[PDB]
RNA sequence: UGUGCGAAAGGGUCCUGUAAGCAGUAGAGUAGCCUUGUUGUUACGAUCUGCUGAGGGUAAGCCCUCCUUCGCCUAGAUUUC
RNA sequence: UUAACGAGAUUCCCACUGUCCCUAUCUACUAUCUAGCGAAACCACAGCCAAGGGAACGGGCUUGGCAAAAUCAGCGGGGAAA
RNA sequence: UAAGGGAAGUCGGCAAAAUAGAUCCGUAACUUCGGGAAAAGGAUUGGCUCUAAGGGUUGGUAACAACCAACUUAGAACUGGUACGGACAGGGGGAAUCUGACUGUCUAAUUAAAACAUAGCAUU
RNA sequence: UGAAGCCAGAGGAAACUCUGGUGGAGGCUCGCAGCGGUUCUGACGUGCAAAUCGAUCGUCAAAUCUGAGCAUGGGGGCGAA
């Protein structure tokens, strides 16, 4: 008995590769005399034929070992491999530090907190590399308006 | 010639046992095998390594304060030959070597004391998490049972308790798979 | 369980046998015979 | 990494012993016999920067002071706290012992 | 038909290096609950300690075993002054 | 007396090592044995030597040594083999 | 793979071994000032438990709280060790000479080169 | 690796100089594919193959690799020769 061409046909039925298809083996001589699509469907309906299910590919693992890189293990110097740049590219640290120095003071010449020219001159101080994170350029503006106001008090 | 001990294991080194190392301080070393002699080369310490009599003394593993302990030593200052002397030091070799025997016994049943108890701790419990795992009769058992004691005016529970001596007598093993029958 | 290689079948693909159900039923201490499994197995 | 890692136990690639840095510890007679053994104007650094625990010359004040935050440095201090196997514990562990008078 | 042969097993002798599991006022620290700290407590936590020279392997060209079990046996075929 | 660059050619140094002293051992696939399948190159005839055989050559001739069926694994002196 | 020796081997260190990822210290002559350069020579790298920095939204010196999200970087304690880029992957390096400027190209099937081309230059 | 251009700070009468960033140039460079074909007492040598197989090696953003259509024809063509 060759059930070659039913192996092909309930392939094509259940929508599956070959080699999840399973036959009945105490079937053979019933499944071996459907030759059509309909007996094929047929015997699936009866349960003849079924379709194994996936073998496993879990995710468990790499999910553990993200969790402990995102609280800080195996990240030491035997642990990287490529270059610092490769690992973080220093481009992609710079416009990120822009983008939130521009937005920062965006935000404080929208609210009023500084004006125009303050502005003007803050934006070039942070593109010229003075603040390196937002702490950084919202205590430069504290001090210049510190200094301001100590100005305008002695004036 | 005499027995040494290998420096790294501590075990007795015959004539021809091992290799023995030369430091340029002046230290030797003599060692039983080579398993000792690889490992000293390879730097580890006999004091973490648990086959040696090193750790089983840092462990505490072996009786180290015994009276019996005490009669062994190098003897630096040499006495004069006595043929008399040497006869009862054999006899006192034999002695002493029997009463170390029966103390090491007695040292190591104190080590192993509380065996007994843990286990019979970790028996019950496991015995209460798993009652249904005892051994039962089967059930056309139990009615084969009720129905010879109804015949035979006796007691269920007396013939299912010799019923269970004898499924407790006859082990049998089961096997996987089966012949299928040909055609 | 080859769980490495092939998934297993599912147990509601299979059918079981009824001298084997009657067996191990049997091995955990019920009557068979007081329920008549003859009855719920199919042909 | 260890250089050359398969001719590493040979005894020509031999290493100083820790009982014999525990004696260069305790007593610089010791250590400065050792020091002889040597040739200073072929050391790392002319001989100036060296470690005794781990029993190693380096090329720089900088250096030393950077290798002794590296856990090499800390393991040879840790073994030097639990203390390096000598004759006395190999004797001890058998219970033998030397009769002097 | 034996001081037999074979398969197991037990003992020995060697090799490795202390099994799984459970427990611990061992454990850097962190977070909760409350007595708001008085091993405060509970929880997680590499590792350490004990049970444990333990666990595993051992003839495949290691040894012993009428007296530890089970099996096999006086064939079959061919040829020969 | 020309920097960089080069699968260009040459000498040396450190490191390194079975290159060597001086060899040993292990694994796989062969070789080997079996079942099946199954060529070719080459082939005057053949194949043990020694001395002599004028033409500096003998395998066959002369004179000696000798000389016993049928075979298998290898080998690379001779014949064969580019 | 190999004790001890370490090129004594060989026409010739052929072949093999050694080096190698990343972080940090450091890097000479020469030079067409661009390079050389990863020169050379060094320190280190596991696991675990933490700490710190680097954002967005909402809420009325808010220069403050809450919530949300993900990956990098630095610092510290503890801990196993014969090994920590533990497999894999992965420069040996240096001092010189000759030679062609370089990148490139050809003798398909014995020669990849001081040959050819090239830009630059000169002549008709 | 980091060329022009750009930003900031410190000087300098200025022209310029120094420091830190940004930027992303190159018949630049390590190297995966591809393309090529250096070396090996390599494999193979009546081969898997009338030029193949292994390791190693050169190059890898371009004078790079490549399909189809089309052109050049033997006193010729094409030729980084
Ligand atoms: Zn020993």
């Amino acid at each position: 008995v060759n059930l070659r061409t039913q192996k092909r046909l309930a392939a094509s039925v259940l929508g599956c590769g070959e080699g999840k298809v399973w036959l009945d083996p105490n079937e053979v001589s019933e499944i071996s005399n459907a030759n059509s699509r309909q007996s094929i469907r047929k015997l699936v309906a009866d349960g003849l034929i079924i379709k194994k299910p996936v073998t496993m590919h879990s995710r468990s693992r790499a999910r553990e070992l993200n969790l402990a890189r995102r609280i800080g293990r195996h990240r030491g110097f035997g642990k990287r491999k490529g270059t610092a740049d490769a690992r973080m590219p220093q481009q992609v640290l710079w416009m990120r530090r822009q983008r939130v120095l521009r937005r920062l003071l965006v935000k404080y010449r929208a609210s009023g907190k500084i004006d125009k020219h303050l502005y003007h001159e803050l934006y070039h101080l942070a593109k010229g590399n003075t603040f390196k994170h937002k702490r950084a350029l919202v205590e430069h503006i504290h001090r210049a308006k510190a200094e301001k106001a100590r100005e305008r008090q002695i004036k | 010639m005499r027995i040494e001990n290998c420096f790294f294991c501590g075990r007795p080194a015959w004539p021809s046992k091992g290799i023995t190392f030369m430091r340029n301080d002046g230290k030797a070393f003599r060692f039983c095998r080579s398993k000792c002699h690889k490992n000293f080369k390879m730097k580890r310490n006999p004091r973490k390594l648990k086959w040696t009599k090193a750790y089983r003394k840092n462990a505490g593993k072996e009786m180290v304060v015994d009276s019996t302990l005490q009669f062994a030593a190098r003897r630096n200052v040499p006495v004069r030959y006595n043929r008399e002397l040497w006869q009862k030091t054999l006899k006192a070799m034999e002695r002493i070597s029997e009463i170390r025997a029966r103390r090491e016994r007695v040292f190591y049943k104190k080590r192993m004391a509380g065996k007994r108890a843990r286990e019979v701790a970790a028996a019950r419990k496991l015995v209460a998490e798993n009652e249904h795992l005892l051994p039962r009769l089967r059930g056309s058992e139990k009615r084969r049972l009720a129905e010879l004691a109804a015949e035979r005016g006796v007691d269920v529970e007396e013939l299912e308790r010799e019923e269970l001596a004898k499924l407790a007598s006859k082990k049998k093993s089961k096997a996987f798979g089966g012949e299928v029958r040909r055609v | 369980k080859s769980l490495k290689n092939r998934a297993i079948i599912p147990r509601k693909a299979v059918k079981k046998p009824l001298s084997q159900l009657e067996d191990h039923l049997d091995q955990l201490g019920v009557d068979t015979e007081a329920i008549g499994l003859r009855a719920r197995a199919q042909t | 990494g260890v250089f050359a890692k398969r001719t590493m136990t040979k005894t020509r690639r031999r290493l100083r012993d820790l009982d014999q840095i525990e004696r260069d510890l305790r007593s610089p007679r010791h250590l400065q016999q050792y020091k002889e053994t040597k040739a200073a104007e072929d050391l790392p650094g002319l001989g100036l920067y060296y470690c005794i625990e781990c029993a190693k010359w380096f090329e720089s004040e900088t250096s030393l002071v950077g290798h002794r935050k590296g856990k090499p440095h800390k393991r040879r201090l840790k073994q030097l706290k639990e203390g390096a196997y000598t004759h006395e514990e190999a004797m001890a562990a058998i219970g033998y012992r030397i009769d002097n008078g």
